[PDB]
């Protein structure tokens, strides 16, 4: 049982106003049984997923992407869950971290 | 049922050749062995055949595969009566005990010696009596009683070693108020002897 | 280039099992075999390589018998939950292919020259399944042919099929930000660099003429459309920021480097992407 | 070398243990447990990869199988069904593709009840009529009533047994063919030469060897318990 570890990164530059593609890219974890969201002010968002692979270290890694529009106000965030974990992990997006 | 063995049961006549063909739907097809059973015993392995076009030889046994068609065929060369066996065809689907092995339901070969002079007569043998159907030829069948209370054997082969003699003969019984018609269900040669008692 | 085939499988108990596996040349997918799907999918027009159609099915049918040979066969092993993982593939140079397999996320069997073998600090209760394993002759010599001559003949096909896709060239695309250092009275900068390709890049902090040492790589992060992203952070003390710039080198660019310098430019970007700070870490 | 297989014959009633065993010594790590039924062929019932390693047959309910160590492989039926009747085979092999060998079989009866019968034996004088014509003769054997056809029979000439000039019944024959309890017959024929049978000193002997109860098994009936037994009828030759 390895943790999942979980990154949120705009695609583009981010503009208040203008559209643009949230990544969530999810690693480290074991076993491959995972189930991802992404959430807009805390609610449900049709979310892309990537096949799922690992790496050289044999540590599974998934790419999930939507399409949001940034702004000053909207909260957006991944929720993760995985058997090493009771509670599922949210990781809300920082865009100057 | 993946192996299908052709045909059912064979009869020829003792020093002849006898074909045996298996088809199969196995896949994937590793292997094929073929196998010989006596009755009352157990299976015997006679040759295994691995490759795709494959060969092999086990002194009067011989035997082809082709993957291709998938299909097996077992020649015995110059039968002998111990010939006389269930020839079992058997497909596994791993070149290991982790393979699913396929077993046919099998062919009968029953393998008849030849009679030299055919002296086809019906005995009778001691208020208790039996029928003795004796010295008859190889190609005669003793067909089964369609009587309740009249009892007849199959045909068998006995054989005299220090005469070089053998000889077919089956029995019948009841518990009926003759031995003269007790075999009239079968084919009873031209010439069969009938004592009168 | 390193080529890569990886499987992964499932078995929950003994009637739930799943096996969906990927093929990556280089930092790019070529393959895609769902277990949802009977048939092996392209995820490029050129993933076929250089074999012909029927080529192309045989060597299909061959990882067909597999798939459900695999299943059925692991299961059998386990006699004597489960994850296994398999990668199978080889490096171009002459080349050189490997076959490792995993077992509940723990590399333990390789297959080398003629057989399975286990690998140093294996756990024993293998040698069982593996004398079994290594009996079968038939795969023994199927998997000879695939690591020593199908996959060398096959990749140097990918390359030559895929040379457009491998050569592309795209900009990266450079932005500022800084968030407090866990340090008091400190600001970590952050230069964000996203959507280029090939996968190399050079992204350092500057004061002009010296490279700041503090300046930390961090991991490639991957976008959707197969570009990279990665960040270079510095930890300043507060006030320090004026005079930095960030420089990133990539092979997309000429010699026309992209630097950035904290001050008007990094203005008017950083008045577009204001927001109330919840929740920010 | 061959591969054992014990007990030969086997009567059991419904829903008792059943202990098969089985035995090589060519030190093989495979091993098998079959059942053959009449046209439909081999079914597996349990596979062994070695000691404390069994897997499923294709037909494992009802049975299960122990093997601690190499030599041996024991199947268990725990409680017997009348539909686990048949010819159980054992069998070996190398993990890799060579041989499998067999064993010789055990033959289990499961019945509801054991109201099993042992043979009447009896010798049948060669026909004179076959003596004057032939200048042979031949004695025939009758093995009646008798279940289940759990026997093997013989001829003892002189106290010594004989295999020239003996064919028996390669098949019993059932006296009730309708009946499926229905009791066997079989036949068995000894043929020598006229001047051999017609010489008195000589002594012909049938002998039926039957399977049956052992004496552990429950029986209360006015017959006489139809144990494991040889019966046997004889013939002295004929000067006249
Ligand atoms: C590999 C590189 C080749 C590159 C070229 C291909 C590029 C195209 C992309 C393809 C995308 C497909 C996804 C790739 C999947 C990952 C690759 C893994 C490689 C595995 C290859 C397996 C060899 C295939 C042989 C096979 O089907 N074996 C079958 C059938 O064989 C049967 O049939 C054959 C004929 O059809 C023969 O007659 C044989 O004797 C008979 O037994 C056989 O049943 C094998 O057991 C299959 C499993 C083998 C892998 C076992 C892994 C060992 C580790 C397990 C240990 C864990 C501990 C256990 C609890
Ligand atoms: C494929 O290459 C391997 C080596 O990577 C060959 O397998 C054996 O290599 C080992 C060393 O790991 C030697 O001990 C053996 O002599 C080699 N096997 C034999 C008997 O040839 C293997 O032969 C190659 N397979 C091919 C050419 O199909
Ligand atoms: C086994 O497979 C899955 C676990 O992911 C589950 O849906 C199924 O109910 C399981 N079966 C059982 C209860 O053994
Ligand atoms: C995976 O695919 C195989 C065959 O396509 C199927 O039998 C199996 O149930 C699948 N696994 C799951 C859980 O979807």
């Amino acid at each position: 049982q390895k943790t999942p570890q979980i990154q949120v990164y705009s695609r583009h530059p981010p503009e208040n106003g203008k559209p643009n593609i949230l990544n969530c890219y999810v690693t480290q974890f074991h076993p491959p049984h995972i189930e991802i969201q992404m959430l807009k002010n805390g609610k449900k968002i049709k979310v892309e997923m990537s096949d799922m692979s690992f790496s050289k270290d044999w540590s599974f890694y998934i790419l999930a992407h939507t399409e949001f529009t940034p702004t000053e106000t909207d909260t957006y965030a991944c929720r993760v869950k995985h058997a090493s974990m009771a509670e599922p992990k949210t990781v809300y997006w920082d865009r100057d971290m | 049922t993946q192996v299908e063995q052709s045909p059912q049961s064979l009869v020829v006549r003792q020093g002849e050749n006898s074909v045996l063909q298996c088809n199969y739907s196995v896949t994937p097809d590793n292997h094929l062995r073929w196998f010989k059973q006596d009755t009352g015993k157990g299976l015997v392995s006679l040759t295994v055949l691995v490759d795709q076009k494959d060969k092999t030889s086990n002194g009067r046994y011989s035997a082809t595969l082709d993957k291709d068609a998938k299909h097996s065929t077992l020649h015995i060369t110059a039968t002998l009566l111990d010939d006389t066996a269930t020839y079992i065809c058997v497909v596994g689907d791993r070149g290991s005990a982790l393979g699913r092995l396929h077993f046919g339901a099998g062919t009968q070969l029953i393998v008849i010696p030849d009679i030299q002079n055919p002296d086809p007569a019906v005995y009778q043998l001691r208020d208790k009596s039996v029928c003795l159907f004796t010295d008859f030829d190889s190609q005669t069948n003793v067909s089964q009683s369609k009587d309740s209370d009249v009892y007849i054997t199959d045909k068998c082969v006995l054989d005299m070693r220090s005469m070089d003699f053998k000889s077919n003969s089956a029995v019948a019984w009841s518990n009926k108020s003759a031995c003269a018609n007790a075999f009239n269900n079968s084919i009873i040669p031209e010439d069969t002897f009938f004592p009168s008692p | 280039y390193t080529f890569r085939c990886l499987q992964m499988s499932s078995f929950a108990n003994r009637s739930w099992s799943r096996t969906d596996s990927v093929v990556w040349l280089g930092d790019l997918q070529t393959h895609r075999w769902s277990n949802d799907s009977a048939t092996i999918s392209f995820t490029k027009p050129w993933s076929q390589g250089k074999l012909s159609n029927q080529q192309w099915e045989k060597l299909q049918h061959m990882f067909q018998v597999y798939r459900v040979s695999f299943t059925r066969d692991i299961q059998e092993l386990v006699k004597m939950p489960i994850e296994i993982q398999l990668s199978a593939g080889c490096e171009m140079y002459a080349s050189e292919s490997f076959l490792h397999v995993a077992f509940q996320g723990k590399y333990v069997v390789r297959f080398w020259g003629t057989s399975w073998q286990t690998v140093p600090g294996a756990p024993s209760w293998l040698d069982l399944p593996i004398k079994v394993l290594n009996a079968d002759q038939g795969t023994s010599a199927t998997v000879q042919m695939l690591l020593n001559d199908t996959c060398p003949l096959f990749v140097r096909g990918l390359l030559e099929a895929g040379k457009s896709d491998l050569e592309k060239q795209e900009k990266p695309v450079a932005w500022l930000s800084s968030v407090p250092s866990s340090a008091h009275g400190h600001r970590q900068l952050v230069c964000h660099v996203s959507g280029f390709y090939p996968k190399p890049v050079w992204v350092m902090w500057m004061r002009g003429d010296q490279e700041q040492q503090g300046t930390h790589r961090g991991d490639f992060l991957p976008n959707a459309d197969e570009t990279w992203y990665l960040q270079a952070t510095l930890d300043v003390e507060a006030g320090e920021e004026a005079g930095l710039a960030c420089r990133v080198k990539h092979s997309s660019l000429g010699g026309q480097d992209i630097i950035l310098y904290w001050g008007l430019h990094h203005i008017l970007d950083a008045q577009k992407m204001v927001w109330n700070h919840r929740h920010h870490h | 070398m061959k591969v054992t297989q014990m007990p030969r014959y086997l009567i059991k009633r419904m829903g008792e243990n059943v202990l098969l065993e089985c035995g090589q010594d060519m030190s093989h790590e495979t091993m098998y447990w079959y059942r053959q039924d009449p046209g439909l062929g081999l079914q597996l019932i349990y596979i062994s990869y070695d000691v404390d390693s069994n897997s499923e047959g294709d037909i494992p309910k009802g049975y299960r199988v122990s093997r601690k160590k190499r030599e041996h492989f024991s199947l268990i039926l725990d409680s017997a069904k009348t539909n686990q009747t048949s010819v159980y085979f054992c069998a070996s092999s190398s993990t890799g593709l060579d041989t499998q060998y067999f064993g010789p079989g055990t033959r289990l009866l499961v019945l509801e009840d054991l109201k099993v019968f042992p043979p009447e034996v009896a010798v049948f004088e060669p026909s004179e009529a076959e003596i004057s014509h032939t200048q042979k003769a031949t004695l025939v054997c009758l093995a009646t009533g008798f279940y289940p056809d759990h026997v093997e029979l013989s001829w003892w000439v002189n106290g010594k047994e004989v295999h020239s000039g003996v064919c028996t019944d390669p098949q019993p024959l059932k006296e009730q063919p309708a009946l499926n309890d229905s009791r066997y017959a079989l036949s068995s024929r000894l043929r020598v030469s006229a001047t051999f049978w017609q010489n008195p000193r000589n002594h012909f002997r049938c002998q039926v060897q039957f399977y049956g109860l052992s004496e552990n098994d429950e029986w209360t009936q006015d017959r006489a318990k139809p144990v494991t037994q040889i019966v046997s009828a004889e013939a002295w030759g004929r000067a006249d």
